[PDB]
């Protein structure tokens, strides 16, 4: 019945709409507003360099996102970061996966 | 709304077993991630019951299995041994157990002479009796309010709830049984027996589809009922079927140009389909075969369910193409890019109960004669694509039009020509050593060339370029030709010259 | 006279593109005459090796007798053998190595657990844990960093793969980081990456600080702004 | 337009035509559904494990 | 899905620990816990830790 006015899913609001078909009435009638953001409260500042600070400020603009420093990783995007490994004589920089079971390459 | 469609309700006696297929779309993240069946209890939550990385729960140890067919697009969950404490309600799902990515199965357990039949068949109650009474009024009755009532008597009576359509072995056969008449009967002679005699509802056939993509439903009917008016109606809100196909001629007001039922087999198997479908389709649907073309009971119907998933890779062509007449059209149409070496085909529309699409060009070459000059398939832009050029337009050749293609899965995408009233883009000779050609100056970009028709497409012929032309103006210095433009990778305008 | 054999591991193939495989003689007489050849399946020769290591202080003989293979070869689970050939030994033995077909992959599941409050009282040190659950076949590869810079192997201990107790065909490994106890509450974020042959790219890490992992204040500061506007 | 039209909307386009812009169409649209809100709900959830945004 | 709870016993010495685990009081199979054997620990002189998962 609703319409989805916004669906970001890098910092996960959600801002849809709906008209209140009301009590038979005249036009009494409403409209919603129904944001819907998810705080993250343990994703980092640098959300692909996980050795920054957590976070405290989470500010959402709704108009800025209704038209970036991402708070959420987004589930299809698949993120990196490149570690110095070693494993012998050589430091390997090789290139690893924060979020699993969704950089597989196919 | 959430993209996992599984089956909404299912039955199983207890020692049976079940498996319970849910789709997913796709995706690379889908294929890989977690893919759970959790039984949402009361007081709260899910349990995961038995994961696919490898959890099995103390419960379902021993007697259920987790697969995943990921190019399939699915995941099947198996369970033996079933008990009436596998009654409830649980969830399909995928990722984490709360964050929806679900759907909502509903398990429902029973507990465990007799017939069982599907709706509007034959049955053969049969019932043995004794020698002594080999003449006497041999009868059957129905068991309704704890009093035998009258349903077949031997003198020539049927009942009013059982009118005709009922004859009499010894035995007795009835026949178009509906979902009413599913009662637990007796027959008599001074010898009885009972009588039992269950009709099933027929069970959805799931068939998960996409946005902007195709559905084949594939009625297969009996040899009793193949010159019965078979139908597709779509059973919504209430009772009511609003009908979608006929045979006998009907359509809707909203499947216009995509409906195409297909000619009858010796089987009477005939298949129904519809495309472009958009998220209003998304329930179920009932092929039949009654005579008046809309649902009635004593019909052998046979239900469907569709899923329209919106979390589509397929992309968003254009659906409507506007030329004006005498003008040209240049549509896109677009197929899975696994599928790049098959035949291309094109197409009309002529109506549903007909339902047909008779072919007009291809890739192989054969192009229909009464469209020759006119119409050319193209393949450029590949890696994704496929391009039909189309001018000389008419008032009558608006309409829906079929970008068919010879690969496994299909997307049949159709595009909907509006013929305006207009002026062309292009102005040309009327029927004709050179010629010109004079071009717009809006295509200040498109590169401007003439072709060679044949049943082959277009092969180049050169020319030289002048300056301001009242725009700009070719010339072909030297069957049908042309001299259309192209933008980078794509074509437009194109006009024909004899 | 004993004799170890050292099959590749799956991060010394992916890590350095190198599947050398070797088997190290020891606990021998400080003799010499040592031929230590690796025969395959069908009996026949592979190239030769050298470093051919020194005695012990300890006076306990110690060598390395190396061979390097393609990876196709190995995947296919081919039988190779290591003969050594000693005066002591009057059997020339074999030491037999395989990389054992039919086994699944499965994917280990990194969580790293932070150190205990009842540990950081003591003011001495720390410890942080990181558990590779559930994962198949062995040879995970855990090693660990601090602050983007790789810290030394003194430092953590990691377990070997013993199987899982409830999980039928599924191992998993642990690996503990002794930081002392100033070096934990300034900060200092740790990251535990692992190797493995079916995660992604494969290589996944985890990090912990010591607000983030089971902190005991939560403080959020949210603030949304123009919540009317003019949203389509 | 009636007033009738606003229980059902039909969204009502108007399209300008200038000359410094680039389609010369600058079309904005309004109805019913849009404007102002007469009830917000905010509904912000929080929770130590997310960080995925399904 | 499944808690791994985990006892860390560590610093001591000689080896020859012994950790089970008993729920409310009477103790739980040994099916279920799984106890490394002490291994030396690296930072400090000789000895050992050990670990002791349930789950
Ligand atoms: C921290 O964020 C910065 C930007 O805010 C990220 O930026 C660069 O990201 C690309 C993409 O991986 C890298 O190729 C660049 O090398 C990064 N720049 C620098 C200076 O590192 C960055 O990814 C984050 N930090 C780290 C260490 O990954
Ligand atoms: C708790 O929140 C308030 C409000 O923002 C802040 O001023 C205060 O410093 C916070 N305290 C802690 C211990 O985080
Ligand atoms: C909690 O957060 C606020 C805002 O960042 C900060 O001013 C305050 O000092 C924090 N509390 C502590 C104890 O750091
Ligand atoms: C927002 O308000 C609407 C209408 O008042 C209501 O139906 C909905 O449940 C509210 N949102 C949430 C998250 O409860």
């Amino acid at each position: 019945e609703r319409i989805v006015l916004v669906d970001n899913k890098c910092k996960c609001a959600r801002i849809t709409s709906r008209i209140i078909r009301s009590s038979e009435d005249p036009n009494e009638d409403i409209v919603e507003r129904n944001i819907r953001i998810i705080v993250p409260l343990n994703n980092r500042e640098n959300i692909s360099d996980p050795t920054s600070p957590l976070r405290t400020r989470f500010v959402y603009h709704l108009s800025d996102l209704c038209k970036e420093t991402c708070y959420t990783y987004d589930r299809n995007k698949c993120y990196t970061a490149v570690v110095p490994l070693v494993y012998g004589g050589e430091t390997k920089m090789v290139e690893t996966a924060l979020t699993p079971d969704a950089c597989y390459p196919d | 709304k959430s993209p996992i469609f599984g089956p909404e309700e299912v039955n199983s006696v207890e020692g049976n077993s079940v498996s319970i297929t849910c789709y997913y779309p796709p995706t690379s993240v889908n294929r890989h991630t977690r893919k759970y069946w959790c039984r949402q209890g009361a007081r709260g939550g899910c349990i995961t019951l038995i994961s696919s990385e490898g959890y099995v729960s103390s419960k379902y140890a021993g007697r259920a299995n987790l697969t995943n067919f990921p190019e399939n697009g699915t995941f099947v969950v198996n369970i033996a041994q079933l008990s009436q404490d596998d009654s409830g309600r649980y969830k399909c799902g995928l990722g984490i157990n709360s964050r929806g990515l679900s759907f909502d199965v509903s398990l429902e357990v029973s507990q465990g002479k007799v017939y069982t039949v599907d709706l509007g068949r034959t049955v053969t109650i049969n019932c043995p009796f004794k020698t002594e009474n080999a003449q006497k009024r041999k009868s059957l009755y129905k068991q309704i309010g704890l009093y035998p009532v009258l349903v077949i008597d031997s003198s020539g009576y049927v009942n009013p709830n059982y009118t005709g359509r009922i004859r009499l072995d010894f035995s007795v056969v009835i026949n178009q049984l509906r979902l009413s008449d599913a009662g637990q009967y007796l027959c008599q002679a001074s010898n009885k027996k009972n009588a039992d005699l269950q009709v099933l509802k027929p069970e959805p056939e799931l068939v998960y589809e996409d946005l902007r993509g195709s559905v084949t439903f594939h009625c297969a009917l009996g040899p009793e009922v193949a010159n019965v008016a078979k139908f597709l109606c779509r059973q919504s809100s209430g009772e009511n079927c609003d009908v979608v196909v006929n045979t006998l001629g009907k359509r809707a007001p909203a499947f216009e140009g995509r409906i195409l039922l297909n000619p009858q087999d010796k089987d009477g198997s005939f298949s129904v389909v519809i495309t472009g479908l958009r998220k209003e389709d998304a329930g179920r649907y009932l092929c039949g075969a009654h005579s008046d073309g809309q649902l009635q009971e004593g019909s052998p119907i046979q239900a469907w369910q569709l899923f329209v998933n919106e979390e589509s890779t397929i992309p968003r062509s254009p659906t409507v193409v506007k030329g004006v007449a005498g003008g040209s059209v240049a549509v896109l149409c677009p197929y899975n890019r696994k599928e790049s070496k098959s035949i291309k085909y094109w197409c009309l529309w002529e109506g549903a109960q007909n339902g047909r699409c008779p072919l007009l060009v291809d890739s192989e070459g054969w192009v229909k004669a009464q469209y020759e000059g006119r119409l050319s398939l193209l393949e450029e832009p590949g890696n994704g694509t496929f391009t039909v050029i189309l001018n000389q337009l008419t008032s009558r050749d608006a309409g829906f039009y079929w970008c068919l293609t010879n690969g496994d899965t299909l997307w049949r995408t159709t595009v909907e020509i509006k013929i305006i009233e207009g002026e062309p883009n292009l102005k040309v000779p009327g029927n004709v050593l050179k010629v010109p050609c004079h071009f717009p100056c809006k295509f200040s970009s498109y590169e401007k060339y003439w072709c060679k028709w044949n049943n082959t497409g277009c092969q180049a012929l050169p020319s030289q370029d002048e300056g301001p032309s009242k725009s700009r103006l070719v010339s072909l210095t030297l069957g049908w030709y042309w001299c259309g433009v192209k933008q980078g990778h794509f074509y437009g305008e194109t006009a024909a010259v004899y | 006279i004993r004799v170890f054999a050292i099959p590749p591991s799956f991060a010394s193939i992916f890590l350095t593109k190198s599947t050398k495989l070797t088997c190290l003689v020891t606990d021998l007489t400080t003799y010499d005459s040592v031929t230590i050849s690796w025969t395959r399946q069908n009996g026949e020769a592979v190239k030769t090796h050298t470093n051919i290591s020194e005695s012990h202080p300890n006076a306990t003989f110690s060598a390395v007798g190396e061979a390097s293979i393609c990876e196709d070869d190995w995947n296919s689970g081919e039988r190779f053998t290591c003969t050594v050939t000693h005066t002591d030994l009057p059997s020339p033995l074999k030491q037999t190595i395989s990389r054992p077909k039919g086994v699944a992959l499965h994917r280990p599941d990194v969580y790293l657990l932070p150190p205990a409050r009842e540990q950081l009282n003591l003011r001495e040190s720390a410890t942080i844990t990181c558990l590779v659950t559930g994962f198949s076949p062995a040879d995970v590869f855990v090693q660990w960093m601090q602050r983007g810079q790789p810290l030394s192997p003194e430092k953590y201990v990691t377990s070997a793969p013993m199987p899982e107790p409830q999980a039928p065909g599924r191992y998993f490994a642990h690996s503990i980081l002794t930081v002392s106890e100033e070096e934990w509450n300034t900060g200092e974020t740790y990251t535990c990456v692992v190797a493995h042959e079916a995660l992604p790219n494969r290589v996944t890490e985890r990090t912990v600080d010591k607000s983030t992992g089971k902190p005991t204040l939560y403080n959020v500061s949210l603030v949304m702004s123009d919540t009317a506007g003019t949203c389509y």
